């Protein structure tokens, strides 16, 4: 069967580059056009362009011509597409996609496409979180139970990954989607819900990794100061 | 991607002082062509794909032949004419049956008789068509630089070589320049025409093992069938049903299924692999034109080898007049030219053995390097000979 | 901005039938032939419909599609709640000489139409800690689950005056349980944060109010 | 050597495919004392249509 394998997820500060990649595999390489298509967060697909992989003839979106250069490596079976000049608006999933089999550039249009690589341009200059503990409620009642979490404050660009107990608590975890500020950074909550009896004999970590910065932080999460019981 | 060890080879001089040659390639096959003063190389067709096609007929092998109707009319009352006959719901056919007061009719004679049975398919041996766009193909290109019976045959070592390479030819481009660093480039029009055979077959599917028939054949053949439609023609062969029967039941049975019908024709049309979009054309051949004027020799101001020659092995029969061997040397010294010949008797001035692997040469200065040999030689007995006078060494062999 | 119009929403009941409109010009969907892909939450799009109305080995056939003119449309009987997509129409552009494709449109379905029953948002609010405080930054994190239909809207109050300052708010994602959930962070300084007696967060759902409070020297 | 093999030239090759029955196309014989007929005699004494 047709596989499209791409590279992984990248990070770029305003102003640089990317190249991603496409390693094709289950047909002929070099019968079959390949497109590439991106989709900003929450918005629609946009062609970007097309490349022959027999000979390497290309053509590209208008709005791209300038910025955008696709190539390809037929013994690696491999096409690449590279972006310069980066902009926060080129944050996107970049997707390669095997065209149908038009013989012809004109009437081409993708029909198997590869998983897609994000790739988020932020200041932008890159950022990691500040993490602050999200202290549980000092209530105390039979059978009660309490929320209590870490704020991953501030970071740029995605992905953040969020664990407790470096795994071993996984009960009752709830990890919100991230808010995209409009300062253009990020930030996030993970909360766990767990016995308000117990607070206080119970460790409870989170494990925070923002790899784009190689920020690693894990906050012990601890009943209130103002807490009596706990 | 080269030629070596393929039952389907075929040597080629194009012409005499020609820069260029007019070749054929199909499916599994390849070409190895020589050119004087000029490296060998062997063209290939590696693969023959649709980067659309569509239906065209479809004859049923079948289920449904449950439902029953007898619509009875008395003797001198005319036909019979059953409800089931608005609607292809079932197929109907009229009879008579002798009766009277025995079964209920008041005279004595042929009564009416309009049953119907339902239709409705099962298993569909579907067939398409094959237009002459969507058709690319995969050729590559080796050249019969240094090698080793390790490297001749990995693409990649050869490809890093700059000695081979895999291109696409389309309708659209026919042609290619394959570049091939210092040996210059090779520039193939192949010209995407093909019989190859004819568009004139149809492409017949069954259950998994898809074939491809003459249009006829299958077309002008007895069974069930429906275009694009749900909707079925001729049915007729839900058969054996005219027992001849009583107004009560006409045993209505469902005409047995002999894939035999099938298979029997099965040698006549020949197999493919299909996959529900695709058909790899193996059925199909290209005509192609090897310009090369712009293939070049290299190493060519290198001095001779001048150090031992061992073989490194009873030289192997590739079934095409021509034999294979590797050699491996002594010598200390950088690349140098191989001198390797075919003579009629030991000692003899003039060779007599033409070189597949023309101008060999060691490609390193790495000593003991292995070197790959194909070459033709004479009928009857000879001896292949590598280096001179004392250097010299030798290794009989007898052609048939 | 996109060169083939969709609408951004369409949504149905499990079992009915729903179309999806796609405007375009003579250029594209008036010369050339409409493909439709479908791309289901966190996947790549696939194609559904190719040359108006040709479906893929896999596609069911209750997907069907159709051009008249400039316009082309999906339609989808029998919706199953695995529909639940954004759809997206493309069609060759001779104009723009490429391949074009409309804005997309998320098709949402809905519980039975007999009666998804609503849910309405369990809320919980967090004030700034003192570690945060000691870095001289203040958040208030509004937590918001298990709500259905997937819509809400909030409000943030200090004491009883609304604040629109400092407000950055999720888009609603679905849970696991199928219902849906969303965050509200109210950035102050912790000057603000001393300065009133409360804040809360108030959590609109279906034309109810769903409120939490918080104060700076309480011990809840 | 393209192959693995030291030498160049034709290899034997000695294969093998299982072998197990679905549809058997059964058939039998009918030897001319299990032979029984049933013959039927009727009278054609007053009867009616009935």
């Amino acid at each position: 069967q047709v596989q499209l394998v791409q590279s992984g997820a990248e990070v770029r500060k305003p102003g640089a580059s990317t190249k991603v990649s496409c390693k094709a595999s289950g047909y002929t390489f070099t019968h079959y056009y390949m497109h590439w298509v991106r989709q900003a967060p929450g918005q629609g697909l946009e062609w970007m362009g097309i490349i022959n992989p027999s000979g390497g003839s290309t053509t590209y979106a208008q709005k791209l011509q300038g910025r955008v250069t696709m190539t390809r490596d037929t013994s690696t079976s491999t096409v690449y597409m590279e972006l310069s000049s980066l902009r926060s608006e080129d944050t996107a999933v970049y997707y390669c996609a095997r065209d149908w089999g038009s013989n012809y550039v004109w009437g081409s249009y993708p029909k198997y496409w590869g998983q897609g690589t994000l790739v988020t341009v932020s200041s932008a200059s890159t950022k990691g979180p500040s993490v602050f503990p999200l202290a549980p409620s000092s209530k105390s009642t039979s059978g009660g139970t309490a929320a209590l979490g870490c704020l991953v404050k501030d970071y740029f660009p995605e992905p953040v990954t969020v664990s407790w107990n470096s795994g071993a608590l996984t009960s009752g975890v709830h990890t919100f989607p991230a808010v995209l500020q409009s300062s253009g950074l990020y930030s996030l909550s993970s909360v766990v819900t767990v016995p308000s009896s117990s607070l206080g004999t119970q460790t409870y970590i989170c494990n925070v990794n923002h790899k784009p910065s190689n920020t690693k932080v894990d906050k012990r999460v601890e009943p209130k100061s103002c807490d009596k019981t706990h | 991607f080269n030629c070596l060890g393929m039952s389907n080879r075929d040597f080629l001089e194009g012409v005499s002082g020609a820069t260029w040659v007019d070749l054929v390639l199909e499916g599994d096959s390849c070409v190895t062509i020589m050119s004087k003063d000029k490296p060998t190389i062997d063209v290939k067709m590696m693969n023959m794909e649709a980067a659309n096609l569509a239906e065209v007929r479809s004859y049923c092998y079948l289920a449904t032949v449950s439902d029953l109707s007898t619509k009875a009319a008395c003797p001198t009352m005319g036909e019979a004419h059953n409800d089931k006959r608005a609607d292809p719901a079932f197929v109907c056919r009229q009879g008579v049956v002798d009766r009277g007061w025995g079964n209920g009719c008041g005279l004595f004679g042929k009564g009416s008789i309009d049953t119907c049975a339902k239709f409705a398919c099962s298993t569909k041996a579907i067939g398409r068509t094959i237009l002459k766009e969507n058709i690319k193909y995969e050729v590559a290109i080796f050249v019969h630089g240094p090698t080793t019976v390790e490297s001749h045959g990995n693409y990649s070592t050869q490809v890093g070589a700059t000695q081979a390479g895999r291109f696409s030819i389309t309708p659209a481009a026919p042609s290619y320049t394959l570049k091939l660093g210092e040996y210059g480039e090779v520039t193939v029009d192949c010209e995407p025409r093909s019989g190859i055979d004819t568009n004139a077959y149809y492409v017949m599917t069954v259950g998994t093992k898809t074939f491809l028939v003459h249009r006829e054949w299958f077309m002008d053949l007895n069974l069930p069938w429906s275009s694009a439609g749900s909707t079925v023609w001729r049915n007729r062969e839900t058969l054996m049903e005219f027992e001849e029967p009583h107004a009560t039941k006409q045993s209505v049975i469902a005409l047995g299924s002999q894939e035999g019908a099938l298979h029997q024709a099965l040698a006549g049309a020949i197999p493919v692999e299909f996959s529900s979009n695709t058909v790899k054309l193996t059925s199909g051949h290209l005509k192609c034109r090897v310009k090369m004027e712009k293939l070049q020799l290299k190493g060519t101001t290198y001095g001779v080898c001048s150090k031992a020659f061992k073989f490194l092995g009873t030289p192997a029969d590739t079934g095409h007049g021509t034999v294979v061997l590797e050699l491996q040397y002594t010598g200390t010294d950088g690349p140098c030219k191989v001198p390797i010949s075919s003579v009629a008797s030991l000692n003899d001035l003039t060779p007599v053995g033409r070189l597949v692997t023309v101008n060999p040469f060691v490609s390193v200065a790495t000593a003991n390097a292995k070197v790959l040999i194909e070459l033709e030689p004479p009928f009857g007995d000879s001896y292949i000979v590598v280096g001179r006078g004392e250097q010299q060494i030798n290794h009989h062999w007898h052609k048939s | 901005q996109s060169v083939l119009t969709q609408p951004s929403s369409v949504s149905g009941t499990p079992g009915q039938r729903v179309t999806i409109s796609c405007s375009g010009s003579s250029s594209n969907i008036g010369s050339n032939t409409v493909n439709w892909y479908q791309q289901l939450p966190g996947t790549a799009p696939k194609l559904l419909i190719y040359g108006n109305n040709q479906r893929p080995s896999g596609v069911p056939d209750r997907f069907s599609g159709s051009k008249s003119g400039t316009s082309a449309s999906l339609a989808i009987s029998g919706l199953q709640s695995e529909d639940e997509a954004d759809y997206y129409c493309a069609a060759w552009d001779d104009s723009l000489n490429g391949p074009v494709f409309g804005g997309g449109t998320k098709l949402t379905v809905l519980g039975a139409a007999a009666g998804q029953p609503k849910a309405a948002p369990s809320v919980t609010l967090f004030p700034p800690s003192s570690e945060e405080l000691q870095a001289n930054k203040a958040t208030l994190v509004c937590l918001i689950s298990d709500f259905y239909p997937g819509a809400v809207t909030v409000a943030w109050k200090a004491d009883s005056s609304p604040v629109k300052a400092g407000v950055e708010t999720t888009t609603p994602s679905k849970q696991s349980n199928n219902k849906y959930a969303a965050s509200s962070y109210l950035s102050l300084t912790p000057e603000q944060w001393k300065s009133h007696r409360s804040y809360s967060c108030q959590v609109t759902h279906e034309g109810s109010t769903v409120e939490k409070t918080v104060a700076p020297t309480e011990c809840s």
